[PDB]
């Protein structure tokens, strides 16, 4: 006959939703994280294939959380900009001035408050044409009829460094290290770890930025690839450089407005005003524009016309590439790299630059991003694209797919779909034939 | 796609008579019913799932590659066009009349 | 009880343009796409696109690509939906219709509006 | 291997490594991080306490008096501990798990008591 | 086929010591418990000694309990039985024998399998 | 009977009850949260401990070595285990239950002196 | 003496008190300090109750275990280890070696538990 025997410590887990912490080596990867130690396990869990699911992954919508909490964090202890909305007399600024970037900076005067309430001062600031809106040359910030604004810490860098997530103890993260894994489905080759691996928290639309590279192909992954609702995530299998660049010699001014409180504002230009352009390589990206096709020709066909357009419309945030470099927030018109017709040098992209910035779709606060001195440089690699297609075909032979986006949810998702977390459940029963 | 319908289906109270969506795909099938007058209304959610609220008279079904659904009787209020669909692709309507 | 409340009916001439709106009530406007349908003047029902008032994103049926722009006005919660050029096949009902969740279940469909085009 | 590393292996190989998994049971992130940990907390005492009332404590592999009934499971040793994985075994017996942990428990009241009377016999 | 190849030997004092070896071979060695055996020459058979699996686990008859020491390499696939001190009533034949216990995971046996050729060990 | 539901009962019938009542002893407001958690964790955790240094560890009914006082309580074992409640009990010797504990202490330790001795001798 | 008492001690006297040590393991800025202090008090506790508990010792705070001693780890005599010298100079001396001795203790429990194991199989 048989009994029951307890055992305890085996190794079972169920799917659970819970809270992970991070670990580190500034906004992202404060003083709050915990030190990672240099030495990572990484145990291969032979013969075990289990189901994952990067759609319905809670660990997204905790890093989401995460970073929104660190943003609204980081911008407690600062100036808010609340005495600057006043009425502005701006005029063009001509003074060297080139024929691409005419009329998207001005020349603005207005009456601050100084460090005594009795007096106040006569100042100007150059702001960009995004940043203006006409009352009634009366011009306004655009925020001040929907947002209070509050000016970033000069002293903290918007650099993101890598985060990694670990599990509480009880908990596990496995991670999926098969090459041709969609996403969703059975995962033969999995591994557990105690953390991810370092993830940058770029925010960025149209277009991914840095990040981690498909291993043998181009990886096209949606949650249903027929449906048109769905933001359908394109990994990369080798990265297509960017330079962007913003060419201005400009220089910081720091205008006291309050017991303490200072606000940094653009002086002049030193040298000609140019547009922010930004490079990608034409050759790769044309090159990883066709791996892209023959990917995407396995899920919709091999007799179907693959059509490159333009965003449709919307906010700048998602009718443009959106990113940070340097401090200043660039809006680049990749209306140049969406414009093709697959059968079956280098790109330059007009940008703008943006100061006043409400991150994360809110409405109510806004952020100052104060300017930076000197030129700007960031060289960068191209990891992924977020494509949606466009529905109610007509012409049944041909499908156009258009750059997306601006739910930054699914950024993470292009780095968290290898990870799952469970809970450990040690305890259990069998048949044995001992007796107590 | 070009989901294909009866354009007319006839009958009376207890007759119990079934709608087919010809030329579906697998998987998120849904049916709306389109009152003349007023806007339409969501009737099956995914295949057979129906929404809170609804009478249970309404109830879908698949058949690999048609689907289906069934009144479990024409009562006389229940009269319209109903419309099956698979993502934005919409039948060509089905005219109840009783 | 979640309502969307659109504007009247409109009698335009060809080449006119026409903004039809529609304000959500009831939910959280930004968490849900919109969808807009035509009914066609006799015909079945024709998907005509979607917006993402979240992003202010934008789906155009390939048919209508070029002719419609959609935005919203996030502040009171409301919807647009502009026809450029009109021409006399454009004469229908007009809705709509919220989404369920994510995917293409257009759940609330709002109560219309007659869009006619006449000389 | 290491934590978990048996995962894949047949449960008379995996019961061999009940040490590895057992030791790995134990502002933004300052309340995240103490919910955290008072969560671990809990469930490792939760699990101590329910080893605790079946007669198990301070024991990985602790033998009990409850007969193993064949509508729980009928497949002979040689299917369950040779040709079987622990986590394929928990999808099999999930629904009787209560019933289990029950009789468990009432076979160690009978026998909490039973030794109790046999440390009065003078 | 399984294959159990004793080698030992027999010419003992009475009061002396002897070691036997047993080889196995056809069979996973590890998962099998052991036990010797002896059979007096031309008597019956009397059951020896048992080693379980993993050779931490030793079993006696009282008349060798202080006396006999049974133990098992799993590496090199062998068994031993060390005697000491002896008895005249110890002439037989041992053999070596798969069985005669199991392991909680696996089912039961108390019976044995297969039995070795032997080894006669006699006491002058 | 549910939690507590013996609470009124004799103590010879309340004493078949145990687990039950032993199972369920296990930002401003989620540091009030926390702190009552940690609270019940700690005082759980005491309790295990008494128990543990009295050598009643993983146990619910432990006899011991210490001989009852009549001091104490001079009542037949009738009077106490068949007549009367818990509560009635623990009214009666709350003041000497500082004393009883500090004697059940002293005989573990001489018992573990003794359990050591035994295990050398050889 | 109380807590500590028994410190300068030899440990063969400070063996008689481990009670009065074992004891005091147990009892919005500075509410999460003080929760994340006992938090820490309690995880210690548990870890080391959770390492007695699998080397077969839970329960015990004298415990005999089946590990032999090794002469490499320390060569000294029982005159001297526990009539002679205090437990922080012991906890000193085999600082060096106390992973090997753990490490040898969980072994010598796991083949203990499936030992009692098979010898309740035997019917
Ligand atoms: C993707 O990765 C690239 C390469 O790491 C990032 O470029 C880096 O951008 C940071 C600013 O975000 C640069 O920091 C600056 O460095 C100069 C060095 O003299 C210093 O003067 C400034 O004060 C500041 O520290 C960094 O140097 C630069 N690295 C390289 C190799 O160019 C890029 O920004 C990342 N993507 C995004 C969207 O941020
Ligand atoms: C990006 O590409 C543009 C266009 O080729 C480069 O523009 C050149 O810039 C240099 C000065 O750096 C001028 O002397 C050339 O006349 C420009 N060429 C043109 C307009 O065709 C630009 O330098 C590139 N830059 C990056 C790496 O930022
Ligand atoms: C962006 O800038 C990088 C340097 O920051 C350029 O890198 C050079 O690339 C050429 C080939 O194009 C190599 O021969 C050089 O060795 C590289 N230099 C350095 C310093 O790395 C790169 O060409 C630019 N990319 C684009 C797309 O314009
Ligand atoms: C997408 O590309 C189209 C061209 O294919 C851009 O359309 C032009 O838009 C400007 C205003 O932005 C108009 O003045 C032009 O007349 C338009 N041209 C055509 C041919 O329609 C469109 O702006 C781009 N959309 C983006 C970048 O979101
Ligand atoms: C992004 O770039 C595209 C093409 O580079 C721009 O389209 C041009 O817009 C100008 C502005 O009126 C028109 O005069 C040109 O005819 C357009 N060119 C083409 C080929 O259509 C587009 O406007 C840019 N996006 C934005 C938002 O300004
Ligand atoms: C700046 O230039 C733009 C060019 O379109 C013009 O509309 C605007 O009125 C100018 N502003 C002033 C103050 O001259
Ligand atoms: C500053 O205020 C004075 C009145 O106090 C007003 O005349 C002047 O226009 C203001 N400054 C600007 C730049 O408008
Ligand atoms: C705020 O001002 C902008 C000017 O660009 C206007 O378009 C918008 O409707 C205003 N919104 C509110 C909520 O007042
Ligand atoms: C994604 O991969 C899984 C496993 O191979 C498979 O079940 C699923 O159908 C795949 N999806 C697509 C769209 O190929
Ligand atoms: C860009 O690609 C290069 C390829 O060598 C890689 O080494 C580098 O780390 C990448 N940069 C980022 C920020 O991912
Ligand atoms: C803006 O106006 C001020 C007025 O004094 C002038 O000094 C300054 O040079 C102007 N800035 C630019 C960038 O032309
Ligand atoms: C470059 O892009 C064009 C776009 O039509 C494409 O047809 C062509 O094949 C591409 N060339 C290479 C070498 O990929
Ligand atoms: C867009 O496409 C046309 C062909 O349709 C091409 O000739 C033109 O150069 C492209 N325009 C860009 C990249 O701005
Ligand atoms: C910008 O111009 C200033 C002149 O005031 C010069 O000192 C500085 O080096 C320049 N910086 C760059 C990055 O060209
Ligand atoms: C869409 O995706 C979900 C989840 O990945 C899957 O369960 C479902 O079957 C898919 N449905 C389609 C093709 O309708
Ligand atoms: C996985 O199973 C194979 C047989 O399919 C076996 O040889 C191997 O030892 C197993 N691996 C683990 C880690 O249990
Ligand atoms: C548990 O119950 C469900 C529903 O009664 C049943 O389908 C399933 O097979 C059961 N699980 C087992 C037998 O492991
Ligand atoms: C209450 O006491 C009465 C006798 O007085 C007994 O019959 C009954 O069972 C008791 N109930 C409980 C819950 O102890
Ligand atoms: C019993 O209690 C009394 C009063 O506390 C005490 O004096 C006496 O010594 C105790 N009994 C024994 C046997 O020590
Ligand atoms: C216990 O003492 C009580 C006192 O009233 C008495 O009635 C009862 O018979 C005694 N029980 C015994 C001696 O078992
Ligand atoms: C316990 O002590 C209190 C205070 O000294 C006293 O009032 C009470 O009567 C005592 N109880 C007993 C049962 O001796
Ligand atoms: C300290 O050592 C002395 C002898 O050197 C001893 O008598 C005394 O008891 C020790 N103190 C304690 C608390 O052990
Ligand atoms: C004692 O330790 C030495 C080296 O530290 C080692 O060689 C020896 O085998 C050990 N002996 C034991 C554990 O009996
Ligand atoms: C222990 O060794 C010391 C020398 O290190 C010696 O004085 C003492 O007598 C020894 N004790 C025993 C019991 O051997």
């Amino acid at each position: 006959n048989l009994w029951v025997t307890v055992y305890y410590g085996v190794p079972v887990w169920k799917d659970a939703e819970t809270t992970l912490f991070c670990a580190s080596d500034n906004v992202w990867a404060t003083h709050a994280c915990v030190p990672t130690d240099p030495n990572p396990q990484e145990i291969h869990l032979e013969n075990v294939t289990e189901e994952f699911n990067m759609w319905k992954n809670n660990m997204v919508e905790q890093m989401h959380t995460d970073i929104i909490s660190l943003w609204d964090q980081s911008l407690k202890p600062c100036v808010k900009l609340t005495p600057l909305c006043v009425t502005l007399q701006c005029t063009n600024v001509t003074n060297n001035i080139t024929d691409d970037m005419r009329g998207e900076l001005k020349n603005c005067s207005f009456n601050m408050t100084t460090e005594l309430r009795d007096k106040k001062q006569k100042v100007y600031s150059l702001f960009y044409r995004l940043d203006v809106v006409q009352i009634n040359k009366e011009y306004r910030l655009i925020n001040c009829n929907t947002s209070a604004i509050t000016q970033a810490c000069p002293k903290v860098s918007f650099e993101p460094i890598p985060i990694h997530y670990c599990a509480p103890a009880g908990f596990a993260i496995l991670k999926c290290k098969d090459k041709k894994f969609n996403g969703t489905g059975p995962c033969p080759s999995v591994s557990t770890v105690q953390c991810t691996h370092g993830i940058k928290p770029v925010v960025s639309t149209q277009l991914l930025l840095n990040g981690s590279l498909a291993e043998e192909e181009v990886m096209i992954r949606s949650e249903n690839i027929t449906n048109n609702a769905k933001n359908i995530l394109v990994q990369f299998n080798t990265p297509v450089q960017i330079n962007c660049t913003r060419p201005n010699n400009n220089t910081r001014k720091s205008i006291r407005i309050g017991p303490g409180q200072a606000f940094y504002a653009t002086g002049d230009i030193i040298g000609d005003i140019r547009q922010a352009h930004c490079n990608v390589s034409k050759a790769t990206w044309n090159e990883t524009l066709g791996k892209v096709v023959k990917q995407l020709r396995k899920h919709f066909g091999n007799n179907t016309i693959i059509r490159f357009a333009n965003s449709s419309g919307g906010d700048l945030e998602v009718t443009t590439h959106s990113f940070n470099c340097g401090g200043e927030f660039f809006y680049c018109n990749t209306s140049g790299l969406f414009n093709s017709t697959w059968i079956s040098d280098s790109i330059t992209l007009p940008c703008r630059i943006k100061q006043i910035i409400n991150m994360w779709q809110r409405i109510g606060q806004a952020m100052y991003a104060p300017p930076i001195q000197g030129v700007i440089r960031c060289v960068s690699n191209i990891t992924g694209l977020i494509l949606t297609r466009d529905g109610g075909s007509t012409n049944s032979t041909t499908e156009t797919f258009r750059p997306g986006g601006g739910d930054m949810r699914d950024n993470w998702r292009s780095e968290l779909y290898k990870y799952k977390v469970v809970k450990i459940e040690p305890l259990g029963v069998a048949p044995t034939r001992c007796k107590r | 796609s070009a989901l294909t319908q009866p354009a007319s289906v006839s009958g009376s109270p207890g007759q119990s008579i079934t709608i087919s969506c010809i030329g579906t795909s697998s998987d998120n099938v849904s049916w709306y019913q389109h009152h003349p007058g007023k806007a339409p209304k969501l009737m099956i959610y995914e295949v057979d799932n129906r929404p809170s609220g609804v009478s249970a008279r309404f109830s879908g079904s698949k058949s690999g590659n048609t689907a289906s659904l069934t009144i479990s009787g024409l009562q006389a209020e229940d009269e319209a066009d109903y419309y099956c669909s698979s993502y934005e692709v919409f039948g060509t309507g089905t005219k109840v009349t009783v | 009880q979640v309502q969307l409340v659109q504007s009247g009916a409109e009698v335009k001439k060809p080449g006119a343009s026409v903004k039809v709106s529609c304000k959500a009530s009831g939910y959280t406007f930004d968490d849900y796409y919109m969808h807009w349908v035509r009914q066609a003047p006799g015909q079945g029902l024709e998907w005509m696109g979607w917006m993402n008032p979240k992003t202010g994103g934008v789906n155009y049926a390939q048919r209508f690509q070029g002719r419609v722009t959609m935005t919203r006005d996030r502040s009171i919660d409301t919807a647009y939906m502009e026809l450029n050029s009109l021409r006399s096949d454009d004469t229908a009902m007009y809705y709509c219709a919220r989404d369920y969740g994510g995917g293409y279940p257009l759940d609330f469909w709002g109560q219309g509006t007659l869009v006619t085009v006449s000389s | 291997l290491g934590f978990l590393g048996a995962a894949g292996s047949t449960m008379g190989a995996a019961s061999m490594t009940l040490t590895v998994q057992a030791r790995n049971l134990l502002t933004v992130w300052g309340i995240k991080q103490l919910q955290a940990r008072v969560l671990a907390v809990e469930r490792y005492l939760r699990d101590q306490q329910l080893l605790g009332i079946w007669g198990c404590s301070g024991k990985l592999i602790c033998c009990t008096n409850v007969p193993w009934n064949s509508s729980w499971s009928n497949r002979n040793l040689s299917e369950i501990w040779d040709n079987m994985t622990w986590l394929q075994w928990d999808k099999e017996i999930s629904n009787y798990t209560q019933i289990i942990y029950g009789l468990l428990e009432e076979s160690q009241n009978q026998q909490e008591k039973n030794e109790q009377d046999l440390l009065a016999l003078d | 086929e399984v294959q159990l190849v004793e080698t030992g030997g027999g010419l003992v004092q009475p009061g002396g010591s002897l070691k036997l070896s047993c080889r196995a071979s056809g069979y996973t060695f590890s998962s099998f418990a052991m036990s010797w055996v002896r059979q007096a020459p031309g008597k019956g058979l009397e059951w020896v000694s048992l080693i379980n699996d993993r050779g931490g686990l030793t079993f006696y008859v009282d008349s060798v309990k202080g006396r006999f020491t049974i133990s098992r390499d799993n590496s090199k696939n062998t068994l031993s039985l060390q005697m000491h001190s002896l008895r005249d009533g110890d002439t037989a034949v041992y053999y070596c024998a798969t069985g005669g216990m199991s392991s909680a995971l696996q089912s039961s046996k108390y019976y044995f399998d297969f039995w070795g050729q032997g080894a006669l060990v006699t006491v002058s």
